[PDB]
């Protein structure tokens, strides 16, 4: 389908890769218990 | 409604009507609009063009032919998505027949309004948009037909597809009917006519064909060559013959 | 009916699990035949309740006293939710609706984020650097 | 009540409030070396004279969605939701969307430009109705504002605002678009008079046509207006291109008393009349309607202007292009031509007894190649002065170095001048090659060359690529080897086929063998010795012992190579003529 | 050989050139053409002979030459012109 290349095209200049590399590693705070609050 | 019925929903197509609501509501409101029409009644059809009186007029003909318009558009778009398999299911037969019988049931309609010399009604649809919807319908029966003549078990679809074009070309003939030799509604065909050139010409081909086929039967050689008949010609023999 | 009076309890972590949305969303949830059926128009007045929750703030917070950053996310997230319920079922993506979520998404950027957006450009990451600013802060994360 | 049909001349033109202040502005496309498309202010015609030759677009052909879907897997009146092929005039290319973004502020919103492959679906643009009164599948709007949606990025021809200048970029947002009918193409008839059209003013006897002076002396005297016979009538700069005032359907036919815009194809400079001195030519930005509007005139006398001010369409077909006997008259003080080789065109009230008028059609191929050449001399003297200016002071750190742009346009002229395939039919073959050498001349009558030459010398002054880089930053430095080769290649093309180029450079020879140890332009001084040597016999008779010698050390410093042993045997027989010596 | 003088003729040249072979084949295509009944049959066999010697170019060859003489008075003109 090549309106799904143009669907997969429009998402990767949405949202850069990196940017997901960054989420994917801002990592999370070991708790004495830690309120869920936070990523 | 095809990607449902490939992945196996419980209602198996039960309610097939998201193609087509209410084709008996828009044949019965057709047809009570004909019904109308019908003894060449001169007073109504000019009130139905134009509703002398009343502050404010709805042109009851021009409305028609948008809805012929959009009814010839969709069926189109369905020529089109079925033109590449070649194969046409019965789905697809129960969506052609009633787009077929809509279809009918507003030529007839706009035949009864242009009936009897309707001059007021002839020019209007001489100036809507019915050239377009024409050549269309022109262009879709020429293919429809085309792949139709191969398949032997859509004869009942080919067969209304012949109908539906036996009203259209009656339709033409009702808008000719007050036809002068220096007729501007004569100037509007034959423009639709050069416009559909192409269409036109596999449609008269396509009858040619048989209308040859039925002499070709008849010819004396041709019948001693099947002695017991009943087409005793074997493909082959009868190609040769 | 439901879509036209979804934006009543929202904004209410109590109403998590009840809500004109709430019911709309389990309605389709999990049912191909439901998700086929679904319908462009009221899809995309869920998506124009979308833009004006990721336009506007909640009153109610400012009111309480919770901090004004121009845009509602709670609305916005349930939003997405029931969009995600339309558009994921049984495992597998409806292409139907997918498309026309796309569309009408790429149509109105004014339903993302206000850091996703061209406008601003501050950018994901940084959007989620500045969440964890506000959980620091208590005055970020106001009354 | 007209309906835009294939193959007819059409503007894309939008609407600006600017600052509280209405603008119109037309898309445009350089579209040679500049393959971005930009906006071209077409308001404000009396102050400064629109350029519509880089902005009318014809529209080739027109495929419903499905149609070319199909097309794609695998004169007629445009519908809503058709897919359009949209094609620039002057360069032939054709609207797309390029992948690239220029504007990193536009997310998800690529540049919209000019490509040749003419199969992508990025190169089609979808027409909708942009008023809600209309609907999807009624005929096209004509003098109204539309939708364009490209139809693989699935982007609208957003405008986007520029705080300098407005320019063009596909995005996801609504941009109004309104249509010009410039032209129908089917009416328009041969042998007629054509608004928007190059031509030649010849005279009927003494056929001396309106030149001006060439790049010989400087543009201040080249300002000046003349009648020069001979070889001079075949030259680019005899050509005057004619701009009807009115911006819709400036392709309609000239009619007497119509007044009309005089530019000059080879500098680009519009004629005007100063009543204290002769036409002189002057820029657009101080090009005035009330001195640069002229009209032509059946008679000598004057008579009362009671024709109509605006006929749409074509119209009648006045004034024949077939050498009609026409006289120019100045609208603000009404003078006429005077004439009294190198014959002052006077402009004065009494006139002469002879003053008629021949126009001739010229070639577009002409056209397209004298623009071509105005496009490169602007933007080499640009080059070659910012250049200058880096390399002599310091006082400016900002340069009007375009190394980009320059690169492209070399790219370009270098396929432009590319030799026909030899593959080809026999009478194809023998047409590209008559168009190939039209081209040369052409570009040594305007003297191309010896820009060429300069820029080249300008670029030889640095001593090393990272000499240049270090002086003009690092990007330069890098492309300066290519760009000193698309020179090299592109002089070797201006000068090869033809004996009289050769002949001309053959005193430009020696500049050459005192560079031949560059090093790094050997190959292309080579290449352009070989094929002057070839050619020119002229050429070869001053080559010299020194000469050769240089040619023999070459050899024996870069190691063997076959190359300057060809050129040895070009030296040794030429012609079937061998040089004892 | 009809192609290769229509070839040569296009082929871009200030002054048509002298060509002995282009005089010699001219000269014997010209001569290879040329009482009811008879008179018929003599006419069907001159036009056999200019339909041979002409649905491969002939009459395209000579508008080229004539074309390329450009105006020029000369034997193969001359020649050109009995050929046609």
């Amino acid at each position: 389908k090549g309106e799904a290349i143009r669907i997969r095209s429009i998402l990767r200049s949405l949202i850069p890769l990196g940017d997901l590399v960054g989420v994917i590693s801002i990592a999370f705070q070991m708790p004495e218990p830690d309120m869920s609050a936070g990523f | 409604q095809n990607k449902a019925e490939g992945l196996g929903m419980v209602t198996e197509e039960g309610s097939g009507e998201k193609v087509l609501q209410d084709d008996e509501f828009t044949c019965d409101l057709f047809r009570f609009l004909q019904l109308l029409c019908e003894g060449h009644n001169s007073d109504f059809q000019n009130y139905l063009r134009t509703q002398t009186g009343n502050n404010t007029t709805v042109n009851i003909i021009i409305s028609t032919v948008d809805y012929l318009l959009r009814v010839q558009e969709s069926i189109s778009d369905f020529y089109w998505y079925y033109s590449g398999k070649d194969i046409i299911d019965e789905q697809g037969q129960r969506n052609f027949s009633k787009a077929i019988q809509v279809a009918k049931q507003v030529f007839n309609t706009l035949t009864e309004y242009i009936q009897g010399p309707c001059t007021g009604n002839q020019q209007s649809l001489a100036h809507s948009r019915l050239w377009d919807a024409v050549v269309g319908f022109l262009h879709v029966f020429a293919h429809m037909q085309m792949k139709l003549s191969q398949d032997s078990s859509q004869i009942e679809l080919l067969k209304e597809l012949m109908d539906l074009q036996k009203d259209m070309v009656v339709m033409l003939l009702s808008m000719l009917e007050g036809n002068v030799v220096n007729g501007t509604i004569g100037k509007q065909m034959v423009d639709m006519l050069v416009e559909s050139s192409n269409n036109v010409e596999m449609i008269l081909k396509f009858f040619d064909m048989f209308l040859k086929l039925k002499d070709l039967t008849s010819s004396d050689t041709f019948k001693e060559y099947d002695p017991d008949g009943k087409g005793v010609i074997s493909k082959r023999d009868f190609h040769k013959a | 009916y439901l879509l036209e009076n979804s934006s009543v309890g929202l904004a209410s972590p109590a109403m998590r699990g009840s809500t004109p949305l709430d019911v709309a969303a389990a309605s389709v949830m999990d049912n191909n035949e439901l998700a086929l059926a679904l319908r462009e128009p009221d899809l995309e007045k869920v998506v124009r309740y979308l833009a004006g929750c990721g336009l506007q703030s909640c009153q109610m917070l400012v009111s309480k006293g919770y901090p004004d950053i121009g845009w509602n996310p709670v609305e916005g997230e349930r939003y997405l939710d029931f969009l995600r319920f339309a558009v994921f079922c049984n495992g597998e993506s409806v292409e139907e609706n997918a498309n026309v979520v796309v569309r009408l998404l790429i149509r109105r950027p004014e339903c993302f984020g206000p850091a996703l957006r061209g406008e601003g450009g501050n950018g994901l990451l940084a959007a989620m650097e500045e969440a964890i600013k506000i959980a620091e802060d208590p005055s970020r994360d106001g009354p | 009540i007209q309906f835009l049909r294939t193959d007819d001349e059409v503007v894309l033109q939008c609407t600006a409030t600017i600052h509280k202040e209405q603008q119109k502005l037309c898309l445009a496309a350089e579209g040679f070396g500049n393959r971005l498309c930009f906006l071209e202010s077409t308001s404000n015609s009396k102050n400064v004279p629109p350029d519509l030759s880089i902005c009318t677009f014809v529209l080739e052909q027109s495929l419903s969605v499905r149609a070319l879907q199909e097309m794609l897997a695998n004169h007629r009146t445009l519908l809503y939701g058709h897919a359009i092929l949209l094609r620039h005039s002057y360069s032939g290319m054709y609207l797309c969307c390029l992948s690239t973004s220029r504007s990193s502020t536009d997310k998800l919103a690529f540049d919209v430009g000019l490509q040749e492959d003419t199969t992508g679906e990025a190169c089609w643009w979808t027409i909708h109705p942009a008023s809600k009164q209309r609907s999807e599948g009624e005929k096209v709007r004509v003098g109204d504002d539309l939708i364009l949606v490209s139809v693989s990025s699935e982007r609208y021809l957003h405008l986007s605002y520029g705080n300098s200048s407005w320019h063009v970029d596909a995005a996801f947002q609504q941009t109004l678009w309104s249509v010009a009918p410039i032209s129908s193409g089917s009416e328009a008839a041969q042998g007629y008079l054509i608004g928007g059209d190059v031509l030649r003013l010849l005279h009927g006897h003494m056929d001396e046509c309106l030149t001006v002076p060439s790049g010989e002396h400087g543009e201040e005297q080249r300002r000046t207006v003349h009648y020069e016979g001979g070889a001079v009538s075949v030259h680019a700069r005899s050509l005057w291109r004619l701009e009807t005032l009115r911006v819709a359907w400036s392709g309609s036919h000239i009619r007497w008393g119509q007044p009309f815009r005089l530019r000059h194809v080879t500098t680009g400079k519009y004629l005007s009349l100063m009543e204290d001195k002769n036409l002189l030519l002057m820029d657009k930005e101080k090009a005035d309607v009330k001195s640069t509007a002229f009209a032509f005139r059946s008679s000598k006398e004057k008579l009362d202007v009671g024709v109509r001010k605006e006929v749409d369409g074509m119209g009648t077909s006045e004034i024949k292009y077939g050498d009609s006997i026409c006289y120019i008259q100045h609208v603000d003080t009404g003078l006429w031509l005077t004439y009294q080789i190198q014959r002052k065109a006077i402009m004065h009230h009494e006139g002469h007894m002879d003053d008629g008028l021949n126009l001739s059609r010229s070639q577009h191929e002409e056209s397209r190649t004298a623009r071509v050449i105005r496009s490169t001399v602007f933007l080499f003297n640009r080059f070659i002065r910012g250049l200058d200016a880096l390399s002599k002071k310091v006082k400016l750190p900002t340069i009007d170095l375009p190394i980009e742009s320059v690169s492209l346009s070399l790219q370009d002229l270098i396929g432009y001048f590319h030799p026909p395939d030899e593959h080809l039919e026999h009478e194809d073959k023998q047409n590209r090659l008559r168009a190939l050498k039209n081209r040369q001349n052409l570009f040594q009558e305007e003297g191309m060359i010896n820009l060429v030459l300069e820029c080249i010398d300008r670029l030889h002054v640095y001593s090393s690529a990272a000499h240049f880089a270090d002086v003009a930053g690092r990007e330069a430095g890098e492309s300066w080897k290519s760009i000193l080769n698309s020179l090299y290649e592109l002089l070797a093309a201006l000068i090869r086929g033809n004996r009289k180029n050769c002949a001309q450079f053959s005193g430009s020879l020696d500049w050459l063998i005192s560079r031949l140890e560059r090093l790094e332009a050997s190959s292309g001084i080579l290449e352009v010795l070989h094929c002057v040597l070839v050619e020119s016999p002229e050429a070869l008779n001053i080559i010299k012992e020194g000469h050769i010698k240089s040619i023999i050390s070459l050899l024996d410093k870069h190691g063997r190579n076959h190359k300057v042993l060809d050129v040895l045997c070009s030296l040794c027989v030429c012609h079937g003529v061998a040089v004892r010596s | 050989l009809i192609l290769l003088f229509s070839r040569t003729a296009l082929t871009e040249k200030c002054k048509l050139e002298e060509d002995f072979l282009y005089m010699a084949y001219a000269d014997i295509m010209a001569k290879s053409c040329h009482s009811f009944e008879e008179k018929e049959m003599e006419k069907q066999k001159l036009l056999y002979q200019q339909a041979r010697l002409h649905d491969r170019g002939a009459a395209e060859m000579v508008l080229q030459t004539i074309s390329a003489s450009k105006g020029e008075t000369g034997p193969m003109v001359a020649a050109t012109l009995k050929l046609g």
